[PDB]
């Protein structure tokens, strides 16, 4: 709504300025405005959208975990629960906003593997964040929504992208985290990380120096998780 | 556990 | 307004939770609500108010400096200026909010030296932040408002507080920064820091170990600035 | 120049 009067190019320009200023709420609002212009996003623009919202929700999640820990230790008056609930509702609202952008209409217009995988990974991630705070009748459905998004992304990535593609790698990293932290499936998490790492290692020989650097950065995160989990 | 970081 | 229905004690409790969660915007809103209950603030509460707003405006100022630097290098379309202006207006609004709390009615009800000095120091600081971004007809008046607040605080502190009092020290630190960065008076800045440091050093013998630690922490900041400035 | 920090 509020960004409706600003040029798409100006919104993208201001998102980049907001990133430099570490103003991630502004960054996200600018990128939401850009998405709502109705055009497909380029690779760079997709990454600006992702950075903005991941920083916003990352702060919310960190706050939620602090407050949830205090609340758990408490089990005084209603204030800890109320404030945890306030942060939770704000986080849920941001996740619903991102999911709404993906559904209206980024995913449906995304035909190339790179864009479709990127958006489905995001869909998995934001349902995952919803799952982290879920306790009601729809919690299993939230978890399944994350799983379904990640699984569609995985199926396309395996068919259409090399094993070293950074999006394919990051998707596998995050789906492995889903398995370990949300689905109570540590063995699946470990298997996925290990297979991803090994298949990427075997394809590094095909890469330029710059691509190598990108792929190996994410492989190291896989390895770091495998080290933590084993 | 760590997921993919932001830059 | 929005915190009008919450108990004062609950607002203070939630400000502390917000601090632990690094949710400083929430912290500031909670403390604004507490101030608006109309009662005087205790020492601890005064410090919660200060921490909350200093974190909020500190982020805004950092963003403003990033954007102002980009704008200066640019001198492309209006977007850098517009977004710098947007951050500036938000910063001005936060400063006006704090100044409004001080004027309605924290300062007038503050009779003890410790509270009155604390609030007048805050008044100087927030006019100082207004001065950092000021360019219009009232810029000299903004600078003088900062100066006047700091000077009243200094006069009370010198009469009523020992030279090692942390508020007296922090006031001198910030007034010295005012002189160096805003009033184009580096010699006054250096004199103030030096005299403050030396008079505090001579009074350290009177302190407990815990008071000593507090006073010396701020003395070291004075010394750090003197080292930078000379 | 640095002013008084926040905790
Ligand atoms: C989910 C996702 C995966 C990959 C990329 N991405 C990267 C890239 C991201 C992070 C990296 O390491 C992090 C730890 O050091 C390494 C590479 N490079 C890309 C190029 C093109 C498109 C996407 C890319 C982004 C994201 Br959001
Ligand atoms: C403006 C102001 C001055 C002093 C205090 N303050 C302190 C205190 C603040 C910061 C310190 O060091 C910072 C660098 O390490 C050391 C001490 N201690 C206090 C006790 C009681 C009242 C105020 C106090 C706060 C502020 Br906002």
């Amino acid at each position: 709504g509020a960004m409706g009067s600003m040029e798409r190019a100006s919104l993208i320009q201001k998102a980049k300025l907001a990133e430099q200023a570490e103003r991630y709420e502004d960054m996200a609002a600018f990128m939401k405005g850009a998405v709502e212009k109705g055009e497909e996003l380029s690779c760079e623009e997709r990454n600006l959208l992702s950075v903005a919202y991941k920083n916003v929700v990352g702060g919310q999640r960190a706050a939620w975990r602090v407050l949830s820990s205090i609340e758990q230790k408490s089990n005084k008056g209603p204030e800890v629960r109320e404030y945890r609930e306030k942060v939770e509702t704000e986080l849920q609202g941001v996740c619903d906003t991102v999911l709404g952008l993906l559904d209206s209409h980024l995913i449906k217009e995304a035909g190339d593997a790179e864009s479709r995988v990127f958006y489905l990974k995001m869909k998995g991630d934001y349902y995952r964040y919803l799952a982290e705070v879920a306790t009601g009748d729809d919690k299993k459905r939230i978890i399944d929504s994350a799983r379904s998004a990640y699984q569609e992304a995985m199926d396309i990535s395996k068919k259409e992208m090399p094993p070293t593609n950074p999006i394919r790698l990051g998707l596998a990293l995050n789906f492995s985290v889903f398995h370990y932290e949300i689905a109570n499936s540590p063995e699946e998490a470990i298997s996925l990380a290990k297979t991803t790492f090994d298949e990427a290692m075997a394809d590094l020989h095909t890469l330029s120096e710059d691509s190598y650097k990108d792929s190996t950065l994410i492989m190291q995160l896989l390895r770091d998780n495998l080290t933590l989990w084993t | 556990t760590p997921s993919l970081p932001t830059p």
